[PDB]
């Protein structure tokens, strides 16, 4: 249920479909993005590349 | 320099499979997406979808989508469009385009020339040429409209001049209608001296490649 | 999805003059932490593809002249031609590719503005050729008019045509920015020999009252 590490590339803008942030019981607490293929990228919420990836998603979402 | 070649014009029956193909040169073709983009004649653009050929990850639109199937093969960079059963409402201009490299999308860069696909029961057939006489009545202006009638030809394009290319100046060739036959129809005129109708020539010359027909047709009053 | 309008659908403008033309987007288009509009303007002439002319709203692609610039921002936005030249007669569309599908605006339609001009109007009936082969078309000419609007109308012994006829008319001539127009009223041998007289009526802004010309079959 948790991120054991943080992905440490280029997050895949035009391959994102969703995201969701885990448990704060994680000591690597994430935003987990999801691809249009299904996997995870699990990334530092604190992070301004990912701040950015998540408020172009929730401009879709909302 | 960056180019697409689209395949050439197609005329299909309805029915009819169909696939398209736009090659890259010029650049690393897995490093951009490619769209097609339908136009419909007289009509606007409408994007159909794009792909990425690096994993062939595919998006169309709500509209197309389970009805023309994108792909792209890599190895010879090449993108595809493709159908499975044509409707005569498919005919149109498909056009293939490069998406830009920048965030989160971009706009399309650079575009193929577009390929025609035309869909119809018709079969290829030459056009009859009838001539549009000058009116015996005198007009205002000490001028005559002449003319050519290029009727029930398929498919598109006929060409037509006056006098082997000698007269050019007050032509109007007019686009062709589509009748409820499925033949096509187009008038050419050209405006000229009423005083040189007695002793000028005017012929037009019409040619339809599809149907290897060529035809010369004197106009007199 | 986000649905992009222009407007006007279309555009005349003399030659020398300014052009605008506007675009809307049903959501904002503005990428904000990119700082970036997310809306590019391309132009198509009869017959060739579509060019990019603008992206990002504003940024002009490389090679495209001075004149054309855009502006705007969120959810408006603007395309003008400061000065528009012989060579800009197109069609203009937005496009958003702030999401996917990048979807464009439906196209607007700049062509010269010039006087009104009456159109010129000939009948040629049917040739002796083709009323042989049993079909009888008859054509209606219309020569060297402006603005483009007209209106066709075929009388047969005063009763109004009706589905019967088709239309074409030419793009802008590229010498006198006028419009030619041709109709042709298809009817069986049959038909036509069933009746005498065969009228074009037209009317334009270019004509005091309806111009009407006919022959006796």
């Amino acid at each position: 249920e948790c991120c054991l590490e943080y992905f440490k590339g280029a997050i895949p803008l035009r391959k994102l479909k969703t995201w969701y942030q885990t448990s704060e019981d994680c000591s690597r607490d994430a935003i987990v993005f999801v691809t249009v293929q299904g996997r995870a990228i699990c990334s530092d919420p604190n992070n301004k590349r990912v701040k950015n990836a998540v408020k172009y998603l929730q401009s879709l979402e909302r | 320099e960056v180019q697409l070649v689209q395949s050439g014009a197609e005329v299909k029956k309805p029915g009819e499979s169909l696939k398209i193909s736009c090659k890259g040169s010029g650049y690393s073709f897995t490093s951009y997406w490619i769209g097609w983009v339908r136009q419909m004649p007289g009509k606007g653009l409408e994007w159909m979808g794009i792909i990425d050929p690096s994993d062939s990850d595919t998006r169309y639109s709500p509209s197309f989508q389970g009805q023309v199937t994108i792909s792209a093969d890599k190895s010879i960079s090449t993108a595809y469009l493709q159908w499975s059963s044509l409707k005569a409402s498919d005919t149109a201009m498909y056009y293939c385009a490069r998406v830009g490299p920048a965030d989160v999308w971009d706009s399309f860069d650079y575009w193929g020339q577009g390929t025609l696909v035309t869909v119809s029961s018709a079969s290829t057939k030459g056009p009859s040429v009838f001539p549009l006489a000058p009116s015996s009545k005198s007009t205002s202006g000490g001028t005559a409209a002449l003319g050519c009638l290029v009727k029930d030809y398929f498919p598109e394009p006929v060409t037509v001049s006056w006098n082997s290319g000698a007269l050019t100046s007050g032509v109007h060739t007019f686009p062709a209608v589509l009748q409820s036959s499925g033949l096509y129809s187009l008038s050419s005129v050209v405006t000229v001296p009423s005083s040189s109708l007695g002793t000028q020539t005017y012929i037009c010359n019409v040619n339809h490649k599809p149907s290897n027909t060529k035809v010369d047709k004197k106009v007199e009053p | 999805d986000i649905v992009m309008t222009q407007s006007p659908d279309s555009l005349a403008v003399s030659l020398g003059e300014r052009a605008t033309i506007n675009c809307k987007s049903s959501q904002s288009v503005l990428l904000s932490p990119w700082n970036s509009n997310q809306l590019a303007w391309y132009q198509q002439k009869p017959g060739q593809p579509p060019k990019l002319l603008i992206y990002g709203a504003s940024t002009r692609e490389s090679g495209v002249p001075d004149r054309f610039s855009g502006s705007g921002s969120g959810t408006d936005f603007t395309l003008t031609i400061s000065s528009l030249q012989a060579e800009d007669v197109a069609v203009y569309y937005c496009q958003q590719y702030y999401l996917i599908p990048s979807t464009f605006g439906q196209g607007t339609k700049v062509e010269i503005k010039r006087t009104v001009a009456a159109p010129s109007v000939f009948i040629f009936p049917p040739s002796d050729e083709q009323l042989k082969s049993g079909t009888a078309s008859v054509v209606c000419l219309l020569n060297n008019f402006y603005p483009r609007e007209a209106k066709v109308q075929w009388k047969v012994d005063n009763a109004l045509q009706s589905g019967n006829s088709q239309e074409s008319v030419t793009e802008q001539d590229s010498k006198d920015s006028t419009y030619s127009l041709s109709s042709t009223l298809t009817l069986s041998k049959a038909d036509y020999e069933k009746h005498k007289v065969y009228a074009c009526e037209v009317t334009h802004q270019g004509l005091s009252s309806p111009v009407t010309k006919s022959f006796n079959r």
